[PDB]
């Protein structure tokens, strides 16, 4: 009831809520890949570091790649 | 592996090669596979024709999935 | 009434090479009249009215094939839509390339060839520069009836260069003539009959041919790819430059195809008169090299022993002093083997202002004579090669070291039946070789007249005489370039209207350095020297000069050359300069830049430039025109680009000989032909290739 | 015909060019003249260097690098063969 | 250093830069000089989030990567500093704060910074800035840490730039802005102790464009303390007569002998002692800048000027003091 | 304006129309962007007068009359409060080349 | 058409197309008189200058190709007058008749470089204030020659430096056969 | 036509190279060829730190090969000459179109 947003709305409902769908999520259920299905994620952007999304580069992201194509010696 | 060590920096999901080369390979009758895609034809990939003449596998090359004679 | 018609010059700007102006038959092109030399297929008397009819197996170079039938233009009056490929035009015959008859069976085709042909093109390496798709997305039906099996293919183990997936492959029949034809050495194969048609070795047999990576290029689908270029980009992604290549001194043109800051793709390009549209796969597949191993920032050598990047202050400081304090005649300057011709001039205008005298190219050994220029080219051109009647290729195994003369000779011992003699160590020849002897006892047999060759020699209308710059390094080389000369004059062999007389070279720089008089003058060089200035050479011996020289690898790789300099100095690649190459036959091409260089490297003549203003040696220019200017000054022949200019000089200037020596037989210059350079020996692509031996 | 050039000079660079006009009689000069000059240098680099309308001079590398360059526009063989002395006296 | 670019704003300079006092005056020339030249910053900020915010531009996508960080908490002044090639040091405060005092703002950082920067082994160029004139003895106990800093920077870490800046000028500065709203006490401008200082202050781009350079320099300007004083050595009376310049104002100056100044900013020196409220920031009346402006020590000695940077200074006049024409 | 610019003559004609209309402009110059305390009149003028002089070798009239037609442009939007001044006052060997980059 | 046979045979100089709307390439002298012509005539009314397309041709000697688009709403066609200017040549201007002519041919200069003969306020419309360069040339690259701008302590100001942004990638889809 | 181009000053010193594009090798057809294009060499391309992809500093890094491309050597000389280039004009090899017919793989080695 507090610290709410949207999408906090999972994959399975959010097509039944916005109308595109008519199939409630206890339906979409069924549907839903085992194999890499992955639980929703409130989109958090701006909380804090390590949960907000990082590129490859961006000095925050642990592992932060080289791009140099040559590899030098 | 090394390739999807470029892409993916979690290592803790199972990396799709391996999500594809644990899956078994998929015993047929003919010489020729189809391998539409999942199952729908038209959510799948280009149809893909498949020659199981060799022994081992024949991997699908847009879905990785594998295919045997199964004589 | 007073129309403006199209000009209609030929496809692509193609020569057409009258035999005569004689023979001209002329024939009528969707009604505009064309003249084109008696034996034109109808396909070529189309090319020369700038009509392109599309074509899946007819290669100019190769074979002419009907493994298709994409072309059907309808003639006048013949029952049947005929192949244009094989059709010779006759004189009078009308051609209709887009009558409603000829593009249904253009139409037919390319539903057959799309029917059993697999939807691999999003997957397929070759899907945006494709014939099929840019056939079917012009000339072919915009949709297909079969909707039924396609039939499928395994994919053969074809080496670690051409992937294979012949399922694509629509059996025309092209790889297999191009690797019977030009490669020469008879490995792919049309196996089976029907639609279980299958091109390839019928036995797992890499192409252990060189030269057989340019099937990708012959092939008009993607079945043949480059398996080093497995996936990595696209047929737009990739920005091309028109450059050319240093590996090899045949110096063959290149399209470096490069996506962003590295060099993805190295594809060949037309220039019939060096390679007409194949290159060795050591040039294909040498781009791996450019982006491993390289050198990227100035490191010198602290206190301790292992490096220290400084910069470029530092490093060109530490040299200059050095320099300065040491004997002049201690400086020796050797120049890489992939040096282009300004970086060679910089570096003998500065070793030579520094007091010494001791630049030379990695290659050329002791006492090289750079004075006449017929003496280190290739007089006939490498297109000349194909007016020969007999070669004699002294020692020089030119399938290993430059690989395009050898397909010019192979080309020309398949078209024109051409004998070709051998005097060298025992190889492997994709033709018919014809070994005569292994050591330069059987040069002298030639050289007196007493052998059952030299009586082809004499008989023969135009003869070449092929002698390899490999044997400059034996010490009797003017006692073998004397008996090749006498062999010449007692052959005929260097005319006035031939020249037949002829020597390549393996190495890039070696052609412009011997131009540019980058002459070794003797030994005592190298050793009891103390600035060892390697300039990109790596397979200079670094066990002769001496542990106390401070060697400075100005290089880009370093193979063992950077292990022993006391400061190295990173220099861009071939691709990354302009540089002015000179190769075999006296041509002399130009790189453009593709890809910027790596990390902090400079170009070669900049780092020796700076590194002589920086040790007090004002050197007049200081730009690439004026070190081109100062080129003009010491050799005009490496300024006037894109032209190759013949040397006017027989041998008959040459002084006097000694004797030839009977022990050591000629010795293998090139052991590997995949690892020749540094490019190609930090390369990923290269060493594996081993496998192909 | 002159010998002590090898003990004088340090190269000598001759830009005649292969079928002009002029610098004939510069080809002329090394036709008659190459044979006998590097029978009596037999290491000097008696550089012959080949063009198309390049001017025919006749260059010169002396001991620390310098240069002189000698225009052989119209000089006939024995006006280049001095020419050629001349080169050889300025540097010892 | 690994410098793969042309200029800036997409280049790279190898200089992963953390420039610890970035949210402030000094920072945001000093960030935009080494995110420009095309190079990382780490920007640290110590609260609210809209601190580094006028610094997320001036950098390239990721070139200016502001990060939050406690200043009295190791472990995170060393995450800060992971990933990082430069470590600037702008931290230091003019006035006492109740929670952060003299010595806790200006020396007790500066040798933490330092000394967390020598275990991140891999800091190559660690500068250090200090006032100008801030040698132990100097009145002002902002000085006196300062010099502190110096004295602990170098010891605890050798091959450190220290630049020296004198009062710096510029928009948002703390030595124009606060006279100016005080010309807006009609006129009056309460020069202290009758204008005799004789301090030279510099344009505060020109001390970001020297605290830049001894980066891009050589091996040279390590351990080297430099002096960032800049042209026209001047005195507080004269500077003020600029600033009347720009801003359209009739020179209306009153002297103020020292004793009068430091009992008119003997308040605002209880800091430690109102603890339930913070006090506003001392603008203009700070006891310890006044203990400074008595004795003209702000000018530079024989040590390391500009000219060791092949750099020159801007004027104090025209554009580099453009910034008052905003409070015409 | 009509070229009229059908020889050198009245091309320069018109240069030197454009000269005396920026410099008898340049008061305005010096008032709207405030140039009158760090730039000198003979300042400005000398730097109008480098500009048409470093584009003096045009042998060709259109081109000198396309030129006078993009200061004439410069000029107006100098004038009029159109661009700002922080340009207005800028408007007013080889080794250390090698030392920074490889071009 | 009716309005080849009245046109005076030099106004219609170069060329004359028959589809895709009908055009008279004609020359630049002739224009604005052309232009004259088509509108104040009884059975050619056009009064409607939709359109001037700047075109620009590099390969051609007369770079650019000013192509004045017609509507005559009274018969209901469209002719296209096109002409050919390059770089240096001042073309005349059709504000006169047609005041809709204004802004586009001060497009057509900002674009292009295609300076309008007595074309009263020919001045950059679309480009920036400072803009030197003329954008919709082919040698003109996409990107801009120094058109980043960004905020810095020259505060309250975007500078305007030299540019510099993920290189636009070409794709050089051109496939051969055409 | 340099300077009444706009074009900055610094731009107007490079040295381009006026080549016409080879045939691209892989694909047997002639439908791209003869469009003679300048190249502004443009190899300053570094790659921008944050994320993979490649990052051109100077302005002509793709107007050599899109949207510029002439019909002709003398209109591409021209064009890079009017703007005050250094165009050094590489020609295009052309192939040649030596007689082949059929009957030449059925030849007769005699006996
Ligand atoms: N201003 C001047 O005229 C002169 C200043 N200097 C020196 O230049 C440097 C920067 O000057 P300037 O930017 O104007 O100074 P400010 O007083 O505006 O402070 C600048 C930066 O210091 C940080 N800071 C200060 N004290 C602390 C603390 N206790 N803990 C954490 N962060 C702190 C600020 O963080 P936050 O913004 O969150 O408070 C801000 O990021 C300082 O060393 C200063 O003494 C040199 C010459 C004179
Ligand atoms: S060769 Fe490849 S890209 Fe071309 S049509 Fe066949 S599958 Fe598609
Ligand atoms: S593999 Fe390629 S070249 Fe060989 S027949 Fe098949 S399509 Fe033709
Ligand atoms: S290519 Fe000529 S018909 Fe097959
Ligand atoms: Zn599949």
């Amino acid at each position: 009831k507090d610290r709410y947003n949207a999408s906090q709305v999972p994959a399975e409902w959010h097509g039944w809520l916005h109308f595109i769908t008519d199939h409630t999520g206890d339906e979409l259920l069924s549907l839903k890949p085992k194999r890499y299905g992955l639980e929703h994620k409130e989109n958090f952007s701006g909380e804090g570091d390590a949960y907000i999304y990082h590129s490859k580069g961006h000095t925050l992201n642990p592992g932060q790649k080289n791009w140099t194509r040559y590899q030098s010696w | 592996g090394n390739h999807t060590a470029k892409w993916m920096q979690d290592r803790s999901k199972k990396s799709p090669m391996e999500l594809i080369s644990e899956v078994p390979p998929i015993k047929v009758d003919g010489r020729i596979v189809a391998c539409e895609g999942d199952t729908n034809p038209a959510l799948g990939h280009p149809i893909e024709f498949i020659c199981l003449d060799l022994n081992e596998p024949a991997i699908c090359k847009y879905c990785g999935l594998r295919y045997v004679q199964d004589h | 009434p007073t129309q403006i018609l199209p000009p209609r010059n030929p496809v692509g700007g193609a020569r057409v090479h009258f035999s005569n102006p004689e023979d001209a038959i002329e024939v009528f092109v969707d009604g505009y009249a064309v003249k084109v030399p008696k034996g034109f297929t109808v396909l070529q008397a189309c090319e020369v009215a700038g009509v392109d009819i599309p074509r899946f197996c007819y290669h100019s170079r190769l074979s002419i094939a009907g493994n298709c039938r994409m072309c059907l233009v309808e003639v006048e009056k013949s029952p049947k839509p005929v192949a244009s490929c094989a059709m010779p035009a006759l004189p009078g015959m009308k051609i209709k390339t887009d009558t409603p008859i000829a593009k249904k069976a253009r139409e037919g085709v390319m539903e057959f060839l799309l029917m059993n042909h697999p939807l691999d093109c999003p997957i397929c390496d070759q899907g945006g520069e494709c014939d099929l798709q840019d056939q079917s997305m012009a000339f072919g039906s915009d949709r297909g009836r079969f909707t039924e099996m396609k039939r499928s293919v395994v994919d053969k183990n074809l080496g670690p260069l051409v992937k294979t997936v012949m399922t694509r492959c629509i059996q025309c029949t092209r790889c297999v003539r191009f690797a019977s034809e030009v490669a020469g050495v008879q490995d792919l194969g049309i196996l089976g009959r029907g639609s279980g048609e299958e091109i390839g070795t019928y036995v797992e047999k890499l192409m252990t041919s060189e030269l057989s990576g340019n099937v990708i290029d012959i092939c008009p689908v993607g079945a043949l790819t480059s398996k080093p270029f497995a996936f990595k980009a696209r047929n737009w992604e990739l920005k091309a430059t028109e450059t050319i290549d240093v590996s090899d001194a045949v110096g063959s043109n290149i399209r470096v195809d490069s996506r962003g800051p590295e060099v993805m793709r190295i594809i060949p390009r037309l220039n019939e008169d060096i390679n007409e549209e194949w290159i060795s796969d050591k040039t294909r597949f040498c781009y791996d090299g450019l982006k491993r191993q390289r050198l990227s920032d100035p490191m010198i050598r602290d206190s301790d022993g292992r490096f220290k990047a400084v910069s470029w202050r530092d490093a060109l400081a530490v040299v200059g002093d050095i320099i300065h304090q040491v004997k002049p005649d201690e400086i020796v300057g050797v120049a890489g083997q992939l040096s282009d011709a300004e970086s060679m001039m910089v570096l003998k205008d500065f070793v030579n202002r520094m007091g010494s005298d001791n630049v030379w190219c990695e290659g050329t050994a002791a006492g090289v004579d750079a004075d006449l220029r017929y003496s280190y080219l290739m007089n006939t051109s490498i297109s000349g090669l194909e007016n020969a009647d007999l070669f004699l290729l002294i020692g020089t195994q030119p399938r290993v070291e430059a690989a395009m003369v050898n397909a010019r000779i192979c080309k020309t011992v398949r078209a024109s039946n051409a004998k070709v003699g051998y005097v060298g160590p025992p190889a492997e020849f994709n033709y018919d070789c014809k070994h005569l002897g292994t050591g330069p006892d059987t040069l002298k047999e030639i050289a007196e007249g007493r052998h059952p060759f030299c009586t082809a020699l004499k008989n023969a209308k135009n003869p070449a005489i092929i002698v390899g710059a490999g044997l400059f390094n034996r010490t009797d080389k003017n006692a073998i370039l004397s008996s090749v000369e006498s062999i010449a004059q007692a052959n005929n062999v260097v005319r006035p209207d031939w020249n037949g007389l002829n020597f390549l070279l393996q190495y890039a720089a070696q052609a412009a350095a011997l131009d540019l008089g980058l002459i070794q003058q003797s030994a005592k060089a190298l050793e009891s020297a103390k600035f060892v200035y390697l300039m990109g050479a790596d397979d200079v011996n670094v066990d002769k000069i001496p542990k106390d020289a401070f060697v400075v690898y100005q290089g880009h790789h370093g193979d063992k050359a950077v292990y022993r300099a006391n400061v190295i100095l990173p220099a861009s690649a071939f691709t990354e300069k302009e540089g002015t190459y000179e190769n075999t036959e006296g041509f002399t091409q130009q790189t453009v830049p593709a890809v910027p260089t790596v990390g902090d490297a400079r170009d070669d003549w900049k780092i020796v430039r700076a590194l002589s203003e920086v040790s007090g040696v004002k050197l007049p220019y200081n730009s690439i025109e004026g070190v081109r200017s100062r080129i003009k000054s010491v050799a005009p022949n490496l300024v006037h680009t894109d032209e190759r200019e013949p040397a006017a000089f027989g041998p008959s200037l040459k002084p006097e000989c000694k004797e030839a020596m009977s022990t050591t037989p000629f010795q293998t210059v090139v052991e590997n032909f995949y690892m020749t350079n540094s490019i190609t020996r930090a390369s990923k692509i290269m060493a594996q290739c081993s496998a192909v031996l | 015909w002159r010998g002590s050039i090898s003990k004088s000079m340090k190269e000598l660079r001759i830009l005649l060019c292969q079928s002009s006009p002029a610098s004939a009689p510069t080809r002329t000069f090394v036709e008659k003249n190459y044979k006998d000059l590097k029978s009596l240098n037999p290491k000097l680099p008696i550089l012959i260097r080949e063009c198309s309308g390049v001017q025919p001079q006749m260059w010169a590398r002396y001991d620390m690098g310098v240069e002189r360059c000698v225009n052989l526009d119209g000089l006939t063989e024995p006006q280049i063969l001095k020419a050629l002395e001349n080169l050889v006296k300025s540097g010892a | 250093l690994a410098r793969k670019g042309t200029g800036g704003r997409s280049s790279v300079s190898g200089i992963v830069a953390t420039v610890f006092g970035a949210t402030g005056f000094l920072g945001r020339y000093l960030v935009q000089q080494l995110a420009k030249m095309g190079s990382q910053v780490l920007v640290p900020f110590r609260g609210s989030e809209d601190s580094p915010r006028h610094l997320k531009l001036m950098g390239d996508l990721g070139q200016v990567v502001p990060m939050k960080f406690d200043p009295r908490d190791e472990d995170s002044i060393k995450a800060v500093m992971a990933k990082a090639n430069v470590v600037i040091n702008l931290i230091g405060r003019e006035y006492e704060t109740r929670n952060f005092s003299f010595e806790d703002a200006n020396h007790h950082i500066a040798e933490k910074l330092a000394l967390v920067a020598k275990e991140h082994g891999g800091i190559m160029r660690y500068i250090q800035v200090s006032c100008l004139g801030a040698s132990v003895s100097s009145p002002s106990r902002m000085l006196r840490a300062k010099a502190a800093a110096e004295e602990a920077v170098l010891n605890a870490l050798p091959e450190a730039t220290i630049m020296r800046p004198a009062t710096m000028i510029g928009t948002e500065d703390r030595i124009l802005n606060p006279w100016s709203m005080f010309v807006k006490k009609y006129g009056f401008l309460p020069l202290i102790g009758g204008g005799t200082t004789k301090f030279q202050p510099v344009y505060v781009v020109d001390v970001a464009a020297a605290i830049v350079a001894a980066l891009k320099d050589d091996g040279s300007s390590m351990g080297k303390t430099y002096e960032l004083g800049g042209p026209d050595v001047f005195t507080t009376h004269e500077l003020a007569e600029i600033m009347y310049d720009m801003i359209r104002e009739w020179p209306r100056y009153v002297k103020l002998p020292f004793p009068i100044a430091k009992a008119m900013a003997a308040p605002r020196d209880f800091m430690v002692n109102k603890v339930p409220f913070p006090l506003p920031s001392p603008q203009i009346f700070n006891l310890d800048q006044i203990n400074a402006l008595t004795t003209d020590t702000l000018v530079s000695d024989n040590a390391l000027k500009f000219q060791d940077l092949d750099l020159v200074p801007h004027k104090l006049k025209g554009y580099p003091v453009e910034f008052l024409i905003q409070y015409r | 304006v009509p070229p009229n610019s059908a020889n050198l003559t009245e091309a320069r004609r018109r240069v030197f129309d454009f000269f005396r209309a920026a410099c008898r402009s340049i008061p305005t110059i010096m008032d709207i962007y405030n140039l009158q305390d760090v730039v000198a009149p003979s300042q400005l003028r000398y730097a109008i007068s480098a500009q048409i002089r470093n584009n003096a070798h045009i042998t060709d009239p259109k081109v000198i009359d396309l030129l006078i037609f993009k200061g004439m442009e410069e000029l107006t939007d100098i004038v009029d409060h159109a661009k700002q001044r922080h340009h207005i006052i800028g408007q007013y060997d080889f080794l250390k080349n090698f030392y920074t980059s490889n071009y | 058409k009716y309005s080849w046979e009245t046109l005076p045979k030099k106004w219609v100089k170069k060329m004359e197309r028959s589809e895709h709307g009908n055009r008279f390439d004609t020359n630049t002298d002739y224009l604005f008189q052309l232009l004259c012509f088509l509108k104040l005539h009884t059975y050619t009314r056009v009064q409607v200058l939709i359109d001037i397309c700047g075109v620009d041709y590099p390969s051609r000697k007369r770079r650019f190709e000013v192509v004045y688009n017609l509507l005559s709403t009274r018969y209901n066609s469209r002719i296209r007058v096109q002409t050919s200017a390059d770089e240096v040549t001042r073309i005349s201007s059709v504000v006169s008749l047609f005041p809709s002519a204004g802004w586009w041919e001060r497009e057509v200069w900002d674009m292009f470089g295609v300076s309008f003969i007595n074309h009263p306020d020919l001045r950059r419309i679309l480009t920036d204030y400072g803009f030197e360069g003329h954008p919709l040339r082919k040698d003109f690259p996409l990107s801009g020659y120094v058109q980043v701008r960004y905020d810095d302590p020259e505060k309250r100001v975007v500078s305007e430096p030299i540019e510099m942004t993920q290189e636009f990638r070409y794709f050089d889809f051109a496939s051969p056969w055409e | 036509i340099g300077k009444v181009s706009g074009i900055p000053e610094e731009h107007l010193s490079r040295k381009v190279i006026i080549y016409s594009p080879a045939r691209t090798a892989t694909q047997s057809g002639s439908g791209k060829l003869g469009k003679w294009k300048i190249n502004f060499v443009s190899t300053l391309k570094w790659e921008n730190p944050l994320m993979g992809w490649t990052s051109t500093g100077d302005p002509y890094a793709n107007v050599g090969d899109s949207a510029l491309a002439f019909d002709s050597e003398e209109a591409a000389k021209s064009f890079a000459e009017r703007h005050g280039w250094d165009y050094k004009v590489k020609k295009p090899n052309t192939p040649l179109l030596k007689v082949k017919s059929y009957s030449d793989n059925f030849k007769w080695k005699g006996n």
